[PDB]
């Protein structure tokens, strides 16, 4: 045959993969954490999103940090052989480096060390994506006018920047999950992947902006957080 | 609006 | 005039911008830290590098944590306005989220800060790029056979992934630099530059592996982390 | 090879 190029991850395995959606908008009363109001729409059009990408998508609801540890070393223990991919999409409370279970914390790094090339070998060179609507601190953005690394493959799409609070409106969703479900909606049968999520990154930037009685939480901007360890361009169609 |  | 789209970022004003080189060699004995051996491999690659991407390149050597801090607080206060961009490169020991000076550690927050939309104002919309070849932990990978957000338009491409050691070949330079520089001369003129980071990516997981007669620190691997707040895609090269 |  002729010249052949391998830039870009192979997707047209049998199955894209799994799209795994820890929803969690109802926490236990002993750990003082807000309801999560806008959350469920966050889901339903990552759902909708996903399966229209014809990713196999699993919705799960208010998860106690143990059912989510739970969950995740289960799905990694999966043959995900036939799957091109995995996507995992978190929404919760959250500090740096933490996502909220329904009755405490989780390390993310718990979370994803289950999919280490090393952990998880049907997903060894396979692209796995991390999307995280959570908050990463307290700051507020007050604007302006024959070996691979067991760390490969990752992708982390992040809602905010390192420190940062995430946005959420209790109607519309958050500011993040809006954006990248109408991304992908747009531009997943056109553009690469991180061209995707540098337009999330634009719409996030120049679209919304906090209104709020307190001035301490008014007139606040955001900025996503592409975190990137993908060694290939990802498209989320193939070439017949 | 909220923050997560 | 015909239909217009601005989903790049504007690289036609008269200059490219500045590319700040720092590269720390030799450190302050009472510091116990290591000379870098190779790194003016780097510092002379990455000159020669960027010189041919048009951009106007200081190299700085061996400065304090004190000087560190005076070189950006000086350069963020130049006028950047006939400038489409901005480029600094740290080269230096380090741990999370910290880069070293000679006689001691400096916040990378504290530098990035400098550059913030509203501290800038003359950077304010233009991508700002920080490469940083440092340590980010001891980790080490075995591996397997109306305004705009103050913190957007940044680009962080770090050498090595969160909490990981990152590797540097005393005679060839950094692993991460040598990429790099090989993937900037090869594509710069033809992808956009997080594809050409993605390449990055791919030649320093697959190309490198280290060498060590200490088992502890042989056979292991390494994985770059870019960390992108750009709102638009990147080109070094404009259509006349 | 070295660490930075």
């Amino acid at each position: 045959s002729g010249i052949s190029l391998d830039n870009s991850y192979k997707m047209d395995y049998p199955e894209m993969g799994l799209c795994i959606i820890i929803n969690n908008k109802n926490f236990h009363k002993s750990t003082g954490m807000t309801s999560r109001s806008g959350t469920d729409v966050d889901a339903a059009n990552l759902r909708e999103t996903f399966r229209n990408l014809k990713y196999e998508v699993r919705n799960k609801n208010d998860l106690t940090r143990e059912e989510i540890v739970e969950l995740m070393r289960d799905v990694s223990k999966e043959d995900h052989s036939k799957r091109s991919s995995f996507v995992c999409v978190l929404l919760s409370h959250g500090e740096e480096g933490i996502i909220a279970g329904t009755n405490g914390p989780v390390d993310l790094k718990k979370i994803t060390n289950f999919f280490r090339g090393d952990r998880c070998r049907s997903l060894t060179g396979k692209p796995k994506l991390f999307i995280i609507q959570a908050c990463r601190g307290t700051e507020l953005d007050c604007g302006i006018e024959h070996k691979i690394p067991v760390e490969a493959d990752f992708l982390y799409a992040y809602s905010t920047a390192p420190g940062y609070y995430s946005w959420r409106n209790s109607k519309d969703g958050s500011w993040f999950i809006q954006s990248l479900c109408a991304m992908l909606k747009q531009y997943a049968d056109k553009l690469e992947f991180m061209h995707i999520l540098t337009r999330v990154n634009r719409k996030v930037a120049t679209e919304f902006e906090s209104f709020s009685f307190d001035a301490t939480f008014h007139a606040k901007k955001q900025i996503p957080c592409i975190v990137s360890m993908l060694t290939k361009e990802l498209y989320f169609y193939h070439l017949h | 609006d909220e923050v997560d």
